[PDB]
């Protein structure tokens, strides 16, 4: 039941100082800690994707590189998860992350993914996400991380067998979607997956019309790519990352 | 001994290091929950036939062999490649549980290097099998007076089975030269024969339920590991602590530091652990290392006297003629309110002299 | 089957130490009391040399 329904346009914006996450689970108070990790660089070129379904294949699979920064100002029901893998077919293992109103299901199987995967609500069906799923080796159901103006930021990393997901929800006063200031991303899950991930794709939800089989919809999201970078994070009295400098951005920050 | 001489000149000599020995070991390992469903496999109401033996993969849970040991009816608990005693500590990546029902006489056939009907045609183990075989009597669950005809086995097959292979085919066995054409008769037999279990059979023929646990390691990180015992928590003493694989030795005092929910450990400015969150009860503890000190010996010349005093540098007097100085705890010298010139320097304005040994 | 090895022992041996004691080992919570039976096995097993 693989059908091509989503068209996607792309623009380029500035990251500002978004995308900082907690590099470990260690409490540090009132210190300056320099860490080298996969970070989204400050004021980096971030691609803003507008995905529109109106009631041909124009929604290609994006590379994963060393990890992905994802952001959205949209509500929790439109964007419903992601797809990770290399070939996205039955010959290699793949990871499917699907969120719904009650929980999140993260599941690693041999999915034969569709070219234009989307979750359709009618109850929710994954037959437009994949056509088959065999030799399934991992399943993990837990509390959802797309809950309810609110900017939602995620960091996906695939390091030495573990798929690490970091997240944050920030109430942004009406204005520029990527705001100024700092909001560090808390560690959400470390999954013992052990698969090769080189490509990724975003899952959207489409509603049946009951009257052009699916209702017309739009989703805007920001994608940036993590790079091996050294950051200097400021930990305040209560252990919160309130500020950071990118060591390789400019000579002043390099001096810092 | 330190000065490598039999005569010691007057002065203070740093000779040893005082330490507070660890008293207890506190191994607060992570809260053990979500153990592997061995109750589903071993205590199932319905098992499978040996030709269509049931295989369940086991991953991402706490392997636990306590339950197996508790069960008394087991006729064989023979293990291959790993010891039964060290099942709970040595850990593996995937565990395969194979369940079936056979007759008692054939339980010896469930082993590497064996031959028989079950080994050749129903269930074969490789010669390098790493795992355990478990079998138990099941008269109360699998024997019927009329005869239980729901358990089957494969008696005829063209070639022997490969290790960890199943055959659920119902093709008529062609033993001769003529084609069977799907109809039984002479030289054409149905391969699956029924295990007609009855309660009055001899011990070699009563139904035995067998579960074979096969352990495998791959390049993936091993995620089926046995429970690590979490002992009670002791505070305010020098105890060797093992918290979630982070090891050390120190006092665990109450902490006023409010950790965020995602944080587990805590570090100093100089990247040394100063705090930790207990994984059993969500409380914050101030890890403070046990007291240590530089033991210094204050003595006059051996020509004059053999009396000595001991200074524990940096050690409070309650943690070891006992006097408390800012330098440390001085034992063996009596404080005198008189002031004299410095003879043996102690520190922080305190000096020692011989007149007994006095400190002033 | 003339060559036997000690599969089970309470503790590891010392260097250049020989153990020839044919006493039973307790592998479980239940005591064995010197008699073989369920989950009570002899420590010394023979090699199947062919
Ligand atoms: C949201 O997703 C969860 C996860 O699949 C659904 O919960 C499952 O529902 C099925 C119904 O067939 C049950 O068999 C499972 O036991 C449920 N699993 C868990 C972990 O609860 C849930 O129904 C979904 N909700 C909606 C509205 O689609
Ligand atoms: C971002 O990339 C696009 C093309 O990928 C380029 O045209 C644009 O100049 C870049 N933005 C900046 C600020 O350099
Ligand atoms: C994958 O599935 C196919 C059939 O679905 C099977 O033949 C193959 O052995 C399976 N591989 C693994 C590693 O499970
Ligand atoms: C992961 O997949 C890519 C693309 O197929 C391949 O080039 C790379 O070598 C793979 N990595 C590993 C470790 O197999
Ligand atoms: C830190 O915590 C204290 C007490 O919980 C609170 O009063 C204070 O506002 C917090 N933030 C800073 C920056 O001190
Ligand atoms: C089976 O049931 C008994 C009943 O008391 C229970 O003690 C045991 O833990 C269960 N599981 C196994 C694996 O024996
Ligand atoms: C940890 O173990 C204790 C033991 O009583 C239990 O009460 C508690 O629910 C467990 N979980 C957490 C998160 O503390």
């Amino acid at each position: 039941q693989c059908v091509n329904l989503i068209t996607r346009t792309q623009s380029y914006t500035n990251s500002f100082t978004r995308g900082v996450y907690y590099p470990d689970k260690v409490f540090r108070s009132s210190v300056l800690h320099s860490t080298q990790d996969l970070f989204l660089p400050f004021f980096s070129n971030v691609t803003w994707f507008h995905a529109i379904h109106v009631s041909r294949f124009d929604n290609p699979v994006l590379p994963f590189n060393d990890g992905v920064y994802f952001a959205s100002t949209e509500k929790s029901n439109i964007i419903r998860g992601w797809i990770f893998g290399t070939t996205l077919d039955s010959k290699t293992q793949s990871l499917l992350i699907v969120n719904n109103a009650t929980n999140v299901v993260i599941k690693v199987c041999e999915f034969q993914f569709c070219n234009d995967p989307f979750l359709d609500v009618y109850m929710e069906s994954e037959f437009r996400v994949y056509s088959s799923a065999n030799n399934c080796t991992f399943e993990y159901v837990s509390q959802p991380f797309l809950m309810d103006k609110n900017l939602r930021e995620f960091v996906f990393k695939n390091i030495d067998g573990y798929f690490k997901i970091y997240s944050k929800h920030t109430p942004i006063n009406l204005g520029r979607d990527l705001p100024q200031g700092f909001s560090a991303l808390e560690p959400l899950v470390d999954l013992p997956i052990g698969i090769n991930i080189t490509r990724f794709q975003t899952l959207l939800a489409l509603h049946r019309s009951y009257l052009s089989g699916w209702t017309a919809g739009a989703a805007a999201y920001y994608v940036g790519y993590l790079q091996p970078r050294t950051f200097l994070l400021k930990y305040n009295e209560n252990g919160t990352i309130t500020d950071a400098v990118d060591c390789a951005l400019d000579p002043l920050s390099e001096t810092k | 001994c330190t000065l490598k001489s039999f005569t010691v000149e007057k002065g203070i000599y740093q000779t040893s290091n005082f330490r507070v020995q660890p008293t207890e070991s506190i191994v607060r390992f992570p809260n053990i929950t979500n153990l592997c469903p061995f109750d589903e496999v071993f205590n199932a109401t319905r098992f499978a036939s040996v030709y269509a033996w049931n295989r369940k993969r086991i991953s991402n849970c706490v392997a636990d062999y306590s339950v197996l040991y508790n069960f008394a009816p087991f006729f064989a608990f023979k293990c291959y490649g790993v010891s039964p005693t060290k099942l709970n500590d040595l850990c593996f990546t995937n565990v395969y549980a194979d369940s079936f029902v056979i007759r008692g006489n054939e339980v010896s056939q469930i082993a590497p290097g064996q031959t028989g009907n079950i080994a050749d045609y129903n269930y074969k183990l490789p010669d390098d099998f790493t795992g355990c075989v478990i079998a138990w009597n099941s008269n109360k669950l699998d024997s019927k007076v009329g005869g239980n005809y729901n358990y089957l086995y494969r008696l005829f097959r063209k070639s022997n089975l490969k290790p960890f292979e199943r055959d659920i085919s119902t093709e008529i066995y062609q033993a001769g030269n003529k084609p069977c054409n799907g109809v039984a008769g002479f030289n054409c037999y149905f391969p699956l024969r029924s295990y007609g279990f009855r309660p009055t059979y001899g011990v070699g023929h009563q139904p035995y339920r067998v579960v074979v646990l096969s352990f495998e390691l791959l390049h993936a990180p091993a995620t089926v590991c046995g429970p690590k015992k979490s002992t009670n928590l002791v505070k305010n003493k020098c105890v060797n602590f093992n918290f979630n694989g982070l090891t050390g030795t120190g006092v665990l005092t109450e902490s006023n530091k409010k950790f965020l929910p995602f944080q587990q450990f805590g570090r100093d400015i100089a990247d040394t652990t100063d705090a930790v969150r207990d994984p059993q009860t969500l409380e914050i503890l101030d890890i403070t290392p046990c007291s240590f000190g530089g033991v210094s010996v204050i003595t006059p010349g051996t020509n004059t006297s053999n009396q000595v005093a001991v200074l524990y540098q940096g050690v409070n007097c309650t943690e070891v003629n006992v006097f408390q100085t800012r330098a440390g705890c001085l034992i063996g010298a009596e404080y005198v309110n008189n002031s004299y010139e410095c003879d043996i320097p102690i520190g922080a304005g305190i000096c020692a002299s011989y007149q007994s040994i006095i400190a002033y």
